[PDB]
């Protein structure tokens, strides 16, 4: 999407592995606010939005 | 992106033939070299890669034992030697250029670049 | 796995579609199955990867589409250039693998 | 401590730094004290067709300890099957070079 009318992804009832992404050698950003990039598959949340 | 092979080559039976390609345009060691294979009046056969990075290698099951990958960084060269050749090995080698299996969007699946087929005799 | 494709031979006038189909022995992932253009005395060169996205450099006139075991390329406007032998190429078990290759 | 990285990767030398240097290859400690002193070397570390005498690591089983020096050469795995020293599938060669 453009950024003006970007995209929303609702992601619910699943099990998210970030190792995969954070651990890819394909992504020049992946910066982490408010939890450690390392400590996200040993967490749970409500709800992830893409 | 370029990928520049040898000049055509003719052996006899027995014999072995290396074939080079040199590499430029991008960083070498980001990718993996493959060689696919084209005998006179078919289709491509994959035959292996090398990862200039470490020169780990990987064949296919029909040349394992026969062909051995090399590379040379410092002049980002890839080669492909091929041993005990048959009658039956008379073909066009490509060089072709794949990401690396670490490559996110499965660039590793398909080759993006082609040298030009260098033809082998025997 | 073996990778076949059909027709072996297809003939059109030039202005008009074409249609390449490939089918997979088992199921292919999408994002494995390339289509290539080989023009006589020239080395392969990439259309098609990930089934439907086009190379760097490929005219809009290529498309591909398909999944599982049913992948087909599309060109929407035949040129003089598109008369080449094409070809569908899938990965899997760390091994490359191109069907016998169809000539337009 | 002496070495090369490229131009975007500078700001990762400092505390509370994340990236792949950062992380696995030059870690600096949050209350560290010293000076970190960089300077365009182009006109000695690059050649034509490419320099690819400097490395880096891209993967890692886990990020380095201040001061921590890696120099392993190990087949990373990222999958969940053994690599078994050969690389391949979701079996990686830990290191890149900048060329």
């Amino acid at each position: 999407a453009s950024v003006y009318a970007w995209n929303r992804k609702r992601i619910s009832n699943c099990v998210a592995d970030y190792s995969v992404l954070y651990n890819s050698a394909s992504f020049s950003t992946f910066k982490c606010y408010g939890v450690s990039p390392t400590k996200l598959n040993d967490l749970c949340f409500t709800n992830v939005y893409a | 992106v370029q990928l520049v092979q040898s000049g055509a080559e003719v052996k006899k039976p027995g014999a072995s033939v290396k074939v080079s390609c040199k590499a430029s345009g991008y960083t070498f060691t980001g990718y993996y070299m493959h060689w696919v294979r084209q005998a006179p009046g078919q289709g491509l056969e994959w035959m292996g890669w090398i990862n200039p990075i470490s020169s780990g290698t990987s064949y296919a099951q029909t040349f394992q034992g026969r062909v051995t990958m090399t590379s040379d960084t410092s002049i980002t060269t890839a080669y492909m030697e091929l041993s005990r050749l048959r009658s039956d090995d008379t073909a066009v080698y490509y060089c072709a250029r794949a990401a690396p299996f670490y490559d996110f969007w499965s660039g590793y699946s398909y080759f993006d670049y082609w040298g030009q087929g260098t033809l082998v005799t025997v | 796995i073996v990778m076949m494709q059909s027709p072996g031979t297809l003939s059109l006038s030039p202005g008009e579609r074409a249609t390449l189909s490939c089918r997979a022995s088992q199921s292919v992932s999408s994002s494995y199955l390339a289509w290539y253009q080989q023009k006589p005395g020239q080395a392969p060169r990439l259309l098609i990867y990930g089934a439907s996205s086009r190379a760097t450099g490929i005219p809009d006139r290529f498309s591909g589409s398909g999944s599982g075991t049913d992948f087909t390329l599309t060109i929407s406007r035949l040129e003089p250039e598109d008369f080449a032998v094409y070809y569908c190429q899938q990965y899997g078990s760390s091994a490359w693998t191109f069907g016998q290759g169809t000539k337009v | 401590d002496s070495f090369v990285i490229r131009g975007d990767e500078v700001r990762q030398i400092a505390p509370g730094q994340t990236g792949k240097i950062a992380d696995y290859n030059y870690k600096l400690p949050d209350d560290f004290t010293g000076c970190v002193i960089a300077w365009n070397s182009n006109n000695l570390d690059s050649k034509v067709g490419g320099n690819y005498n400097y490395l880096y690591r891209l993967f890692r089983k886990s990020n380095l300890k201040p001061f921590e020096r890696d120099i392993s050469t190990e087949i990373y795995q990222a999958g969940s099957t053994p690599c078994n020293g050969v690389e391949g599938f979701n079996c990686y060669f830990p290191l890149q070079s900048y060329g």
